[PDB]
């Protein structure tokens, strides 16, 4: 259980860290 | 008294090699040193300690 | 603690005797087995025990709660970071996790990144190659704390304690154990050793009765003391080294 | 501890699928 949180929790970190370079986009189109 | 020297420790050898040579000649008793150790009440009181573990761990 | 243990003046932990008859005793093998017990107990306590944690005025009104286990970001860093305000090793961690995925670091080498536009934004600095030391510490600086409201308009010591004091008692019986055994197998070569060392120690011990107070300050030393020969007869050598 | 990290898992997975609802609106804001 302490592997199944962290390698799910990493994987969140990496979507968070993503999100922010495709909000990248939406801000040279404008 | 926390360290030792060595007159110290000749006397502690000289002490304690003398204590074992009359015991052979049996010029002194000791039986308090012996009897103040074994203590066969203490040692009663132990073994019933020990039964009640048996008993609480069975 | 230290780097290095403490040396205590108590004892610690003193050996059990291994040279006693076991056709008698058949018991120090099972008190070993209750040692090994301990060891292997502690060793698994121990390691639990490291692995547990691995005019108009205005309102201002600085309240209970200033509290920093949430601390306000910066916009920069918390466009960089994306979450709003979490938390200053949560930064830090995000921050470094951000520069080990873009790779800048090398494919010092593995000090100097290369500065990209966003991390270039949030530290107001143009270089292309900065270590990562002086970009760890400008996160101290970007990081400000959250705004107050504005409204405008034991027993177990002693316990070991007497375990190695009955176990100093044991290896006492043993020893004195051990004179007589080593007597009842071969006693000459043991009585001449008893009437060569006892001289030799009451000789020792009887080395040291000349040095008193008034045994030196009275005359009873120099004068008609050849019989001792001991001293007063190294002041022909003393007076040719100088010191008189 | 074996009930705590799973007590946060499924949560942290909820997000994750809240997420993808919100990903869902990316896919009707454009």
């Amino acid at each position: 259980e302490k592997l199944k949180y962290v390698k799910e929790s990493e994987k969140m970190l990496n979507d968070r860290l993503s999100l922010s370079k495709q909000i990248l986009d939406l801000n040279k189109s404008l | 008294y926390n360290n030792v020297t060595l007159k110290n420790l000749t006397a502690f050898q000289l002490l304690s090699q003398r204590e074992n040579i009359c015991e052979l000649l049996n010029l002194v008793e000791s039986t308090e040193r012996h009897n103040s150790i074994i203590n066969p009440e203490r040692q009663r009181m132990s073994l019933e300690e020990m039964k009640k573990m048996l008993d609480a761990l069975k | 603690t230290q780097t290095n243990p403490v040396p205590v003046t108590y004892p610690t932990d003193a050996y059990i005797p291994t040279y006693l008859p076991d056709d008698k005793v058949s018991n120090l093998a099972d008190l070993k087995k209750l040692i090994e017990m301990d060891s292997r107990l502690d060793l698994y306590l121990t390691r639990r025990r490291l692995d547990t944690s691995i005019l108009r005025c205005s309102i201002t009104i600085q309240l209970r709660g200033v509290d920093g286990g949430k601390v306000q970001y910066s916009p920069n860093l918390a466009t960089l970071i994306g979450m709003q305000t979490g938390s200053v090793n949560d930064a830090v961690y995000s921050i470094y996790k951000y520069i080990l995925i873009n790779n800048l670091f090398v494919t010092p080498e593995l000090g100097e990144v290369k500065l990209d536009s966003l991390l270039q934004k949030v530290l107001d600095t143009n270089a292309a190659h900065l270590p990562l030391m002086n970009v760890v510490q400008t996160v101290n600086k970007l990081v400000s704390p959250l705004p107050p409201i504005i409204l405008d308009y034991a027993e177990d010591t002693a316990k070991l304690r007497e375990i190695t004091k009955l176990a100093l008692q044991l290896n006492s019986s043993a020893q004195k154990y051990q004179f007589f055994h080593e007597l009842s197998l071969h006693p000459r070569e043991t009585l001449t050793h008893y009437l060569w060392s006892s001289k030799q120690n009451e000789l020792v011990l009887q080395g040291d009765q000349y040095f008193n107070e008034d045994a030196a300050r009275t005359s009873d030393i120099y004068s008609n003391n050849n019989n001792d020969r001991s001293l007063m007869g190294n002041i022909s050598l003393l007076y040719s080294q100088g010191r008189l």
